């Protein structure tokens, strides 16, 4: 039937033969106190609150595990569930130490709540006065015991979301306590990401985080947005919620997707840390060590004077960022690409992008996109870590490859020269020495598309014969491999076309493409390149006498690209805030707006568009990004010629079906 | 006495800052060659924020002086 | 030695690699040969297995056979 119906409280609800009963009351509207249930994680059954009994059978039955049957009556309110869950509740507050007066969660605990709406006003229990530590050793996560109702929605989530399994249940009975890696506090567990997973799915004030305290309780919010992470390329959907003009908490809305909600340490700590800045909020000028306010005319008159008397001699350059909107990165082409003529309008990532494509092209001229979806991690049997560092470049990436790997018995290879980033998963550390490894690699899978020699295409790569041996038995016995590609790869676009090759020379094929599934380092990856990423690299050769660079000051930026703006001559740093990197080499510092109040689409590199919303609306008036873009073309003698946003051409096309061709392109 | 300033290789002044405050700013990179350490500005890292100091990166930082016939000569230099 | 154990329980974690189970017996024979369960033997079989430290250390401290602090 796939199509059952019940009786909830007498209103006849609908719903299918698989669910159980607290789903088939959710899905409608129907109301049933939970403590230990969270939507995307399988039910566990500890608190017993959603407790509910039928017509005729005097047992109760635990709505969130029963499995809902066409034709039962539920009843959920009546003298026997209210006396039962009171009962509960007060064992609840006498077995722990729980102090309303001072919980950082005293107006958004779930446990208060219950106690509220059951109308509980004393314990009727002698107060059991036991001593539980209080873990305040981690700087930013805080747990403390006192308010445990051992639910187990953290060791939940943090073993089927986040793979990181750093919590689990110490010593049995009443004695039970959530414990990090053996019995160490948080601050000395190595297995732990900071992701703060475990804080959004705790219902009590155990697990915290300290430096929203008292302000990120969603009872007393003014708003809450939701929009898109734009810190990393996963762009993982928050729930924004906003307090008096800033961001004091932020939740991840995704429960249903593979990701699960859990948000990177970035996108949970920086995006809250982000709207208390310091918001130049007015153009500025160096004065000698010292910054100094100037009104607009002044400051955009000095700053075109010497862009002027830079751009004759063939000597200025543009450094943007690839966090910025279609929008904004459109008019900056606009203003540098179809009306300067110029020819260094790099990215701050622009290495990162250039080389992707130009490793994946040999491949856009036979039809075939070569790379997958990142959750498809999960679902591999070999996941080999070319040149990729995850935990610092994609989390989610990492918690897939952790998952998969400690739950759904994956095996982990690296092939990479750096710290073998997962030191704990992989079975297989396979080091390569530097110098022109990628011919290697490209004849080491050429046979495994022929055969399936060796030791001559394994010189280079700097293993003994036996070493690339049973590396290409491993990868021969594999039915669905993955491979994961980073960022290190692409200082040659040659290495990401060998990684791509390596995947057709084992059959790593899925209905949406290749298993290459690249760690790109923006959101805006297509968007920057159809726009504003040059062809070739210049930063760093060129020496510069002029320097316009728009960063949105929120990821760092590599060192070797701030030597190279720091030897500029003249920078002019259109950032929002006052932040230390950009303050130090910079000559204006023009304010703009922060991501936090402007909306865009942000094309990726799989192809359609996202949506950021604007959470905060603009304090201050600016009043543009296209007046400075004016004003350099006055003071110029250019025409700015307004266009409108090229649309996403889903640049690697699925045209044929998973037919390999091994590229010898080398 | 006095404060420490860093200058761009083209004039800018990049972090002058206070004496006490130089384990903010200042960190030794080390290679396995040489009992010598590089120390480094932290801000651009190894070895991208190393600099000179001595009389040359002095008189380039400094931007006046406090005699008479060493200003004199300090012009000349300047230019 | 703490550099004892390590070895010792390499070659009693030996005969379970890749057998989808027996840990409580491994924990057995750790406790058998040493009257206890160190922190150094936990890591290991963590390391070894490549079980998470938190469920070896759940699965050590719920039953009340196992010790890990040395016995009297
Ligand atoms: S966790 Fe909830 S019930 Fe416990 S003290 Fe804090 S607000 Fe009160
Ligand atoms: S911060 Fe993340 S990794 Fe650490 S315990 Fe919490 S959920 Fe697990
Ligand atoms: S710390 Fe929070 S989520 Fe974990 S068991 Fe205790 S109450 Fe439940
Ligand atoms: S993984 Fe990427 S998209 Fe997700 S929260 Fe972190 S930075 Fe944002
Ligand atoms: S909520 Fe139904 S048993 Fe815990």
């Amino acid at each position: 039937m796939k199509e059952i119906t019940l009786t909830i409280d007498g209103k006849v609800c609908k719903g299918v033969q698989g669910d159980t009963i607290l789903d088939v009351a959710n899905k409608n509207d129907v109301y049933i106190p939970t403590l230990c249930y969270q939507k995307g994680l399988t039910p566990i059954g500890a608190c017993r609150m959603c407790v509910v009994q039928l017509e005729g059978n005097p047992k109760m039955l635990p709505s969130c595990t029963t499995p809902a049957q066409d034709g039962m009556v539920v009843v959920t309110k009546n003298e026997k569930l209210k006396d039962y869950r009171r009962q509960i509740l007060e064992l609840l507050f006498a077995g722990r130490n729980h102090f309303c007066m001072y919980c950082s969660q005293s107006g958004d605990c779930e446990l208060q709540r219950l106690a509220i709406e059951h109308e509980m006003d004393s314990v009727r229990f002698p107060y059991l006065y036991e001593d539980f530590e209080v873990d305040a050793t981690d700087p930013n996560l805080m747990m403390d015991h006192n308010r445990c109702v051992l639910c187990q929605r953290c060791i939940r989530t943090c073993s089927e979301i986040v793979g990181a399994h750093t919590l689990d249940l110490e010593r049995r009975g009443w004695q039970a306590k959530v414990i990090a890696d053996l019995g160490k506090r948080l601050r000395e567990s190595d297995t732990c990401v900071n992701c703060g997973a475990c804080a959004q799915s705790c219902p009590t004030g155990t697990i915290t985080i300290r430096e929203f305290a008292y302000r990120g309780r969603r009872s007393e919010c003014d708003a809450v947005v939701e929009s898109v992470c734009p810190l990393c390329a996963v762009g993982c959907k928050i729930k924004t919620y906003v307090r008096t003009g800033s961001i004091v908490r932020v939740e991840g809305t995704g429960v249903e997707e593979p990701d699960g909600g859990q948000l990177c340490h970035m996108g949970r700590w920086w995006l809250p840390e982000s709207t208390e800045r310091e918001r130049v909020t007015v153009p500025l000028i160096r004065e000698g060590a010292s910054y100094r306010e100037a009104t607009w005319e002044e400051a955009l008159a000095l700053a075109s004077a010497e862009f002027k008397k830079a751009y004759d001699q063939e000597k200025a350059g543009a450094i943007l960022s690839s966090l910025c909107t279609d929008e904004e990165l459109t008019l900056f082409s606009a203003l540098f690409r179809n009306a300067l003529k110029m020819k260094h309008i790099d990215t701050f990532d622009g290495d990162i992008i250039r080389g992707f494509f130009k490793g994946f092209m040999p491949f856009r001229e036979q039809g075939v996109r070569p790379f997958t979806a990142a959750h498809h991690i999960l679902d591999s049997d070999l996941i080999i870590t070319m040149f990729a560092d995850p935990q610092k470049e994609a989390p989610v990436v990492a918690s897939y490859i952790r998952v998969a790997c400690l739950h759904r018995n994956a095996k982990l290879m690296n092939l990479s020269y750096g710290p073998s980033p997962f030191p704990g998963l992989v079975d297989l550390d396979i080091r390569l020495p530097e110098g022109q490894a990628v011919p290697k690699a490209l004849s080491n899978l050429a046979e495994i598309i022929g055969k399936i020699s060796i030791e001559e295409s394994a010189r280079a790569m700097g293993l003994d014969p036996k070493i690339a041996e049973e590396v290409a038995l491993m990868l021969i016995s594999a039915r669905r491999p993955i491979f994961i590609i980073g960022g290190r790869a692409t200082k040659s676009h040659e290495l990401v076309t060998a990684a791509c090759n390596l995947a057709v020379a084992s059959k790593a094929f899925f209905e949406d493409g290749l298993g290459v599934v690249p760690l790109l380092v923006s959101a805006n990856s297509l968007g920057a390149r159809n726009t504003v990423v040059s062809e070739n690299p210049w930063l760093g050769r060129e020496r510069r006498d002029f320097l316009y660079v728009f960063s949105t000051a929120m990821v760092p930026e590599e060192e070797e690209i701030l030597a190279a703006i720091s030897a500029t001559r003249f920078v002019v740093v259109q950032t929002p805030f006052k932040v230390r990197p950009l303050v130090n080499l910079a000559d204006i510092l023009l304010p703009a707006p922060a991501w936090y109040e402007r909306s865009g689409h942000f094309c990726t590199i799989e192809g359609e568009r996202r949506k950021l919303n604007t959470i905060v609306p603009p304090k201050g008036e600016i009043k543009s990004l296209h007046y400075v873009m004016d004003e350099f073309a006055k003071k110029l003698g250019v025409k700015l010629e307004r266009p409108e946003v090229s649309p996403c051409e889903e640049i690697f096309k699925s045209q044929l079906r998973a037919s390999e061709a091994r590229i010898v392109t080398l | 006495d006095g404060e420490v300033r860093i200058k761009a290789p083209r004039g800018r002044i990049l972090d002058q800052f206070d004496p006490k405050d130089y384990l903010d700013h200042i960190g030794e990179h080390v290679e396995p060659w040489s009992y010598l350490k590089f120390p480094f500005y932290k801000a651009l890292g190894f070895p991208h924020g190393s600099y000179r100091v001595g009389p040359l990166a002095r008189l380039n930082a400094a931007d006046a002086v406090s005699t008479p016939e060493a200003s004199k000569e300090f012009a000349l230099y300047k230019e | 030695s703490t550099v004892d154990v390590v070895e010792k329980v390499k070659e009693i974690v030996a005969p379970w690699k890749g057998k989808q189970g027996g840990l409580i017996p491994i924990l057995q024979e750790v406790q058998r040969e040493l009257g206890y369960l160190p922190e150094e033997a936990l890591l290991t079989i963590s390391r070894e297995l490549k079980m998470p430290k938190a469920e070896v250390y759940g699965v050590a401290t719920f039953y009340a056979q196992f010790h890990l602090k040395p016995r009297g």
